[PDB]
RNA sequence: GGCCCCCGGCGCGCCGGGCCCGGGUCUUCCCGGAGUCGGGUUGCUUGGGAAUGCAGCCCAAAGCGGGUGGUAAACUCCAUC
RNA sequence: CGCGACCUCAGAUCAGACGUGGCGACCCGCUGAAUUUAAGCAUAUUAGUCAGCGGAGGAGAAGAAACUAACCAGGAUUCCCUCAGUAACGGCGAGUGAACAGGGAAGAGCCCAGCGCCGAAUCCCCGCCCCGCGGCGGGGCGCGGGACAUGUGGCGUACGGAA
């Protein structure tokens, strides 16, 4: 029975729920495990960065994170096309393809191509045998790092261009903001029935001459 | 190629010739016992997109269901509850009548392993079905790379698990909203993900 | 005087530039191939038609045609089923109809 | 801490201070939010004026991320940007005014609570107040719309 | 820290086999799983609401089609598999 | 009234293989209550929960979009955090109740049928030799059997593919 003021509070322990609790104290011996196998998979893909393969650039989806950018799932297929790198070679040289990707705007594009260029240009493919023939690099670049690379492999960073100080022309400083936005409302509001009317007042003046 | 023909005539079951043979051949089963190996597939284009092959080990038997739905066995009416539950005529089963068949070719042919099924006619009272099987162990099939994942020992069964193509639209799983529950492994998985009391160590 | 883009109304959206890509293979799914249409049809005149066909045929025959197609509905199912079907059904009437008249 | 708590307190008398004319029977009210119509109807009526009843337009699949908007009050604004821009300014003597991009610190709409500086602006943002876009004006700026 | 056993795993050599295994550029051809989809339905199921999913029964397809696009339907553009 | 092909079917203590029961913490498929809550109760709830049957593996199931979205767009599955006790359901009462996005753990992608080309170019079992043999394999040689054109194998599968 509720007694004066609070929450009329609706909890969910109405099914056998103790018989399924499911406690945490594995996390820090998990946490352990994970990182352990962490290091044995670097230490098994030897001067490979550790990261995994290079992986896109990406915007998310939704006007709420639309502004943001992460790491995609996989270079598109016309990414790699442009960059010019064979598909079923990119895997084998630690380059993430997906190849579901759409690829709807050139400026997402370029980008990515630009990227794999880039990781071709400080990538440092070793020769199948110790005997070196072409495209393995050079035994320089070979012996100065058979390095891992820690952390994920050219980091993307969401960055901003910055805007210097203007002068507002006699023309920004006209512009009516509030109301352009209310205008601009009301005519994809009402688009469709103004067509209507016109396409009935068409009709009409042809009507006329018949 | 024959087997695009076929495939298109098998379309047209409407039509004077295919409803003919499905007549006689659902004469000819409807004579037979309820269980018996087929010497070869009936169907012999279905049966290649399910991924039988005219080779050695693999093997069919055409399978007859009783049809229509699934009464309560209960005595009498007598399901003593709530009469919510009071049913016992118009209540129907999970799995497919193809499934049914599937599993009771797989119960019979313990050591086969059961690939895939497809129908072959229907009467009032029975559904009749063709069940492609495959022994693990004959050579042929061990050695063929592309079969040996059926020799593997997680694969026993896969009609009573709900794996075949059949016994998987049962299931109620595949990607997008349409979905949701089976949105971890399966039905049972997601229900026990979502009513699990995570109890943190911090909280 | 001024044409700021706007998040809201009609050419809406952040103004970017479109590339135009070859569409994906997976999207021509369908499109009726001349060695497949051979077949089809091929096989029209092995198996012939069906019994609601065949009805159908007979409604469309006598003019009267919204019949028909409220008969194609509650046989195949959706509206636009029936629709494609009916058209069907009128082209092979007409193909038979030019053909007698030789 | 059970050293601190009301039972240790409470040992020795007898009704373990429930009382001894009625008890500490099991769910004397019925369970929970039982007779929220019938028997408990006065504290959901005079502490949940409105529990009960239908209202509005439902709608299906909800997404929230459609409806983000978060907003920002001319009252701050200057809180987006280092000291720096809004010093220099009010000095510089070209009469500038420093660009805010409101959305790159993560507000859509910018509407218009508080007094604003007297010392130019241009606010770029997703949306505007018609007071935001007013105050805007006073203080000699520019209001400018983004995607 | 030591010695002794055994076993694993990876490095080099020899033999026996297999194995003549690319890429882009322009042309000519090639292309998709039926009693299934879909509909009606009844029963269960779902947060899924003029049917989320699974069923039985009846109907029962197409190929610029088909499916999805969280309110039934018709017309219509788009998007997406 | 024979002999011979094949088809469909039998019988063998025929040669050689497999399956049967167990365990059941976890897992997959079915089946499925009622105490209980609602201060009564029948829908609801308890709960797709207990009991019941089936079948597994070291994990299982799932999985390479007939997906999300509606963006300047994301891009298999699983797991965690969040979404969210939210959208929704509900004698709109009791109560019940997800998903996308976002951040992480991990990260891996593939193969047929078909359509086509290639003297079936393929497979199984026999028997003789050389090696190897406590996970029955390699190589060679047999007018030695059989499977197979009612379609085996190589190329190839939508991210296009072939010539
Ligand atoms: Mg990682
Ligand atoms: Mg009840
Ligand atoms: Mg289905
Ligand atoms: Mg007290
Ligand atoms: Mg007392
Ligand atoms: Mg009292
Ligand atoms: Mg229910
Ligand atoms: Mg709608
Ligand atoms: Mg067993
Ligand atoms: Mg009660
Ligand atoms: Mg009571
Ligand atoms: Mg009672
Ligand atoms: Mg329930
Ligand atoms: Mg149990
Ligand atoms: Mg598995
Ligand atoms: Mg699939
Ligand atoms: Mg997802
Ligand atoms: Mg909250
Ligand atoms: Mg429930
Ligand atoms: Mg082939």
């Amino acid at each position: 029975a509720p007694s004066r003021n609070g929450m009329i509070l609706k909890p969910h322990f109405h099914k056998d729920w103790q018989r399924r609790v499911a406690t945490w104290f594995n996390q820090p011996a998990r946490k352990i495990r994970r990182r352990k196998a962490r290091q044995a998979r670097a230490r098994r893909i030897a001067p490979r960065p550790a990261s995994g393969p290079l992986r896109p650039i990406v915007r998310c989806p939704t006007v709420r994170y639309h502004t943001k950018v992460r790491a995609g799932r996989g270079f598109s297929l016309e990414e790699l096309r442009v960059a010019g790198i064979h598909k079923k070679v990119a895997r084998t040289i630690g380059i993430s393809v997906d190849p579901r990707r759409r690829n709807k705007s050139t400026e997402s594009l370029q980008a990515n191509v630009q990227r794999l260029k880039e990781y071709r240009s400080k990538l440092v493919l070793f020769p199948r045998k110790p005997s070196a023939p072409k495209k393995g690099d050079s035994s320089a670049e070979e012996l100065k790092l058979a390095t891992q690379l820690t952390g994920p492999v050219m980091p993307i960073r969401n960055v901003f261009k910055k805007e210097k100080a203007r002068v507002i022309t006699e023309e920004e400083k006209n512009f009516k903001a509030f109301a352009s936005l209310r205008m601009a409302r009301a005519n994809a509001r009402l688009f469709g029935i103004r067509a209507k009317r016109a396409k009935e007042a068409a009709e009409q003046d042809v009507e006329k001459k018949k | 190629g024959a087997y695009k023909y076929i495939q298109e005539l098998w379309r047209k079951k409407q039509s004077d010739v295919m409803r003919f043979l499905l007549r006689v051949r659902c004469w000819q089963y409807r004579q037979l016992s309820a269980l018996h190996r087929a010497p070869r597939p009936t169907r012999p284009d279905k049966a290649r997109r399910l991924g039988y092959k005219a080779k050695q080990g693999y093997v069919i038997y055409r399978i007859r269901v009783r049809r229509g739905g699934r009464k309560r066995p209960v005595p009498k009416g007598a399901t003593y509850g709530k009469p919510v539950h009071h049913g016992v005529n118009q209540l129907k089963f999970a799995r497919s009548l193809q499934s049914v068949a599937e599993e009771r070719a797989g119960r019979h042919c313990g050591a086969l392993r059961v690939l895939n099924s497809y129908w072959v006619g229907e009467d009032s009272t029975y559904k009749f079905f063709e069940v492609i099987l495959i022994d693990p162990f004959h050579k042929a099939i061990r050695r063929n790379p592309d079969t040996q994942w059926i020799t593997k020992p997680v694969h026993k069964h896969r009609e009573m698990r709900g794996l075949t193509s059949a016994g998987r639209k049962s299931r109620g799983l595949g990607k997008g909203h349409k979905f949701h529950h089976t949105i971890g492994g399966s039905r049972r998985a997601a229900w026990r993900r979502r009513n699990t009391l995570q109890l943190h160590r911090y909280r | 005087a001024l044409r700021y883009p706007m998040a809201v109304g009609l050419n809406k959206g952040h103004k970017v530039t479109k590339n135009v890509s070859k569409p994906r293979h997976s999207r021509r799914r369908g499109r009726l191939t001349k060695h497949t249409k051979f077949v089809r049809d091929m096989i029209r005149e092995v198996c012939g038609f069906a019994p609601y066909e065949r009805r159908a045929m007979e409604l469309l025959k006598v003019s009267k045609d919204k019949r028909a197609l409220k008969f194609i509905k509650k046989r195949v199912g959706t509206h636009i089923r029936a629709k494609r079907k009916r058209e069907e059904l009128s082209s092979v009437l007409a193909a038979m109809r030019k053909a007698a008249a030789k | 801490p059970s050293r601190l708590r009301k039972t240790r307190k409470l040992r020795g008398h007898v009704s373990h201070g429930h009382g001894r004319i009625g008890k500490h029977r099991k769910h004397p009210g019925g369970r929970g939010n039982a007779g929220g119509m019938h028997h408990h109807r006065i504290n959901f009526d005079k502490y949940h004026p409105g529990y009960f009843g239908k209202v509005g337009m439902r709608h299906y699949h909800l997404k929230r991320n459609q409806s983000f908007c978060p907003t920002v009050n001319l009252d701050k604004l200057w809180t987006l940007v280092s000291e720096q821009t809004r010093v220099n300014a009010a000095k510089n003597k070209t009469g500038a005014a420093p660009i805010i991009d409101v959305v790159r610190s993560g507000y859509y709409k910018v509407l218009g609570k508080g007094k604003l500086p007297k010392q130019p602006v241009i606010v770029k943002a997703k949306f505007f107040s018609r007071r935001a876009e007013e105050k805007i004006k006073g203080v000699g700026g520019a209001c400018v719309l983004v995607a």
